[PDB]
RNA sequence: UUGGGCGUAAAGGGCUCGCAGGCGGUUUCUUAAGUCUGAUGUGAAAGCCCCCGGCUCAACCGGGGAGGGUCAUUGGAAACUGGGGAACUUGAGUGCAGAAGAGGAGAGUGGAAUUCCACGUGUAGCGGUGAAAUGCGUAGAGAUGUGGAGGAACACCAGUGGCGAAGGCGACUCUCUGGUCUGUAACUGACGCUGAGGAGCGAAAGCGUGGGGAGCGAACAGGAUUAGAUACCCUGGUAGUCCACGCCGUAAACGAUGAGUGCUAAGUGUUAGGGGGUUUCCGCCCCUUAGUGCUGCAGCUAACGCAUUAAGCACUCCGCCUG
RNA sequence: GGUGGUGCAUGGUUGUCGUCAGCUCGUGUCGUGAGAUGUUGGGUUAAGUCCCGCAACGAGCGCAACCCUUGAUCUUAGUUG
């Protein structure tokens, strides 16, 4: 769609006053005009992501909202670039070195359990190892094959993901994300003012981004 | 913005401060060192590094300074105009001077400005004598500086009438 | 209250005595002459450097094996000198002796050789900081798993002594499976007395 | 001043009313005291500064300039500060209709208690502390049921509620009396702010005179604890605590933040209102002033933290600080 | 030659808190700085033992185990038993 699927608004009326100060008589929420002003900024983000794909950069999608992780997961896989699905552990980008050198251990362990030694302690090694595998990989997710810093970032809730946007600032990574009415548009370079609670809308628009970059590829 | 490391940068260790922590087993000492790093063309910025050994603490500090750098306008090898640095009770005055005076500043301030490469400048330190706060105030001022050309374009005017 | 000696603890379980002979009713004098020949050869080979020397008994004929690559250089030019010195061991022991020279490849991970290196660097007026910090990384890139080295005494600040140690790696001393080789050496300086303690984690044993 | 500060580092007067003084809403004519600018007359010489000349550079010595007035006369300009004249209404007041209140002074009134007294019943202890003891009781206590006598304070309502400039102000009624907010637009048309000295208020203790004295209770006595205990604890208890009129003029008199004015994100309670949308039912919501709290941007902050009730951004006036 | 002084000139040794469960660093973040985080919060055990969250992610020395010895038994060996 480009008509309003579920972009109507937030559940409550306690919010950030950033860009809400001169709108005319609309509704309970005075902010109907977002239904129209959203489309052009979605277009701008579409062009931005098209340029990113054209120059070949790799976007990643980060999300811990209890009703978004699976969506960003499936869309990330068949879009073909990275994503976060679980606890956004702190300082990944600013400590890539640590993250690469620790996921390297995971890769060595896949080697050990696929071709390397499998049987030294017929109970102990397997029971601790396999648990360690699932432990770290569940938290990490699709951040395994980085070997480079992302060219841009896409967030789903900059309020919950304070550490994500905060880490993005110091590295000056160009940043995109959907922006609930209780978010802070000031620091993000492109704003997609939709409601983070809309379980339908979040996947409708992230898919609209995934196919955007996929078509930009060829 | 961040200035990459495609440059030749010198480091001037302004001070290493003895630092201690109190624990059950007496006292625990470390070494905190701040250093201002930057080329002479106009790139500057300080850093800090704490550790138990002076040389590798300095290594930490220089890495931090390299990671955090800043540019400055350089009109005629001198600042364009007046400015007061206003960081946390650190008061520093800067004035452009004629093309033969030289650098006239305090110790830490002189290190920062000379590393920046400003040839002719005078200054004054009015706040606390604390070196790190001197650095923070003066760099805040140096950031606050404004070239003439961007001022002209902001005003929608041109340099000839702005100087006229 | 300080630690037990690690090789002192590991002898006989993961380490051999470096005196592999049985005696009975002759234990005391066999042991005594073992210390005597150890002292003699260590004193007169200190310049060439040697780490550890094992002694072996057969039909009342002592026989020796001596370590380190430098006595390798003592093989060629000192080949006459080897016979010349072992004549002295014959004279001391009464009954004639046999010797062997074994080359320690990669001397950077022998505890006693490292300790002697540190002692010499200290006694020829080099700073403990440079000496120790350089030697640790030398051994590490020589391929040890972990090193801890320590010096003590009037460390330049002659009016009062103190202790200092550097280390980088993994070094379990409490585990009785590791191969923590240990040594210590004494360095005499003008401004006092300097002692050195160095040990290295080579690897476990299985 | 150029060139600092006053919440916790030194520093906001205890509070208020106000003489002098310092400051001054918008428009419009006029006057040129302030103001800005020419002309003239001086601001000696020698010095500092500039440019030249000379002692074999100059030290120095010359020659010529320039500067040096909160300066006198005179001319020119009128934007701003003053002066005068004519407007205007937002500031400031008056009138009109409501609303609230422990606001103040005076008179009277009432309820539960504590104590004392007399009376009935009433036996053996009551009271008290970490244990105890001093005390009160067979001259009949305490307890318990009556009736009086008195003096002090007004339980729940009562709420980071309300009022007051501050101290402070809570039972009820009445007499007198102060200030505030809301809506108006009918009136005057700048009548305003601040305020050294000055004047008045100014808790509690304290003092003077005359009453009053239930309880509490400095002092003081007795009993405990302690090595000692001039105290902490217990039993008493004088002065005071209360009333009328004077006096003192202090408090951590604190929000440790002077008064006035304007501007600068929000959210959220609560007090007294006003308007509107569904009903002129209730109660649902939206605006809206004035208070009175709580979180929280920018901003400030040395940190705490303050943040439309600024400790932010600014202007006037006063007070205060300089180890 | 000093069993003569100086353990407040030292090495090298040893006791003690204490076999207590703590003590630290790499990199990164927040603070301006002393600094903090990790090392806290839920339970868990003997434990900084483990798991769960958490601007932290890891690592090291400690704890555990790897060692000795006593507890049941299989194979080999039967002399001086």
């Amino acid at each position: 769609l480009l008509e309003a699927g579920v972009h109507f608004g937030h559940q409550t009326r306690r919010w950030n006053p950033k860009m809400k100060r001169y709108i005319f008589t609309e509704r309970n929420g005075i902010y109907i005009i977002d239904l129209q002003k959203t489309v052009k900024k979605v277009e701008e983000a579409y062009n931005f992501t098209k340029n990113l794909a054209a120059e070949g950069g790799k976007i990643l999608f980060v999300g811990t909202k209890k009703q978004a992780q699976d969506s960003v997961k499936e869309e990330a896989q068949r879009s073909g670039m990275y994503y976060v699905n679980q606890r956004w552990l702190g300082g990944t980008l600013t400590n890539f070195e640590t993250i690469q050198k620790r996921i390297k251990r995971l890769k060595d362990i896949e080697k050990m359990q696929e071709n390397g030694t499998f049987d030294v302690l017929p109970k102990k090694e397997v029971v601790q190892l396999k648990k360690e595998l699932e432990r770290l990989e569940k938290f990490l997710g699709g951040i395994k094959d980085m070997k480079d810093l992302p060219d841009a970032l896409f967030i789903i809730d900059p309020r919950k993901e304070r550490i994500a946007v905060a880490e993005a600032r110091k590295l000056n990574i160009p940043i995109i994300g959907i922006v609930d009415t209780n978010c802070d548009p000031d620091e993000i370079d492109v704003v997609i003012p939709a409601n983070d609670d809309a379980i339908r809308a979040v996947k409708l628009l992230t898919s609209k981004m995934a196919d955007a970059i996929l078509e930009a590829k060829q | 913005r961040i200035d990459p490391s495609k440059l030749e940068l010198e480091e001037r260790l302004v001070t290493v401060n003895r630092v201690a922590k109190v624990v059950k087993g007496g006292r625990r000492f470390r070494f905190a060192a701040l250093v201002v790093v930057g080329d002479k063309n106009g790139h500057v910025g300080f850093g800090t590094g704490k550790a138990q050994e002076v040389p590798e603490a300095i290594r930490k500090a220089v890495e931090d300074a390299k990671k955090n750098l800043i540019e400055v306008p350089m009109v005629g090898t001198t600042i364009p105009h007046e400015i007061i640095g206003r960081f946390g009770a650190g008061n520093i005055l800067l004035k452009p001077a004629s093309e033969g005076t030289g650098v006239i500043a305090g110790g830490p301030v002189r290190a920062v400005l000379e590393l920046a490469g400003v040839a002719d400048i005078l200054s004054k330190s009015l706040g606390s004598n604390t070196p790190i706060n001197m650095i923070r105030a003066t760099l805040q001022g140096l950031s606050e500086l404004k070239r003439a050309e961007d001022v002209a374009k902001l005003r929608g005017k041109s340099v000839e009438e702005l100087l006229g | 209250g300080q630690k037990v000696n690690p090789v002192g603890l590991r002898i006989g379980v993961i380490r051999d005595w470096e005196s592999k002979w049985y005696a009975g009713k002759d234990y005391a004098d066999f042991l005594h002459e073992d210390l005597k020949i150890r002292e003699y050869i260590s004193k007169r080979l200190s310049d060439a450097s040697v780490s550890k020397v094992e002694i072996e008994r057969a039909a009342n004929r002592v026989n020796i094996t001596i370590h380190t690559a430098k006595p390798g250089m003592v093989i060629g030019k000192g080949g006459s000198e080897v016979e010349a010195l072992r004549k002295a061991l014959n004279s001391l022991t009464g009954k004639r002796v046999h010797i062997n020279i074994l080359e320690i490849k990669r001397a950077d991970l022998d505890a006693q050789l490292v300790a002697d290196n540190i002692a010499r660097q200290l006694e020829n007026r080099v700073s403990f900081r440079r000496a120790q910090k350089q030697q640790i990384q030398r051994t590490m890139r020589a391929g040890a798993q972990g090193v801890k080295t320590m010096v003590s005494g009037r460390l330049g600040g002659a009016d009062i002594a103190r202790s200092e140690y550097y280390s980088e790696g993994t070094v379990p001393l409490h585990t009785l499976r590791a191969d923590i080789d240990y040594a210590t050496s004494e360095a005499d300086t003008t401004y006092g007395k300097l002692g050195v303690k160095v040990w290295i984690y080579r690897g476990e044993v299985l």
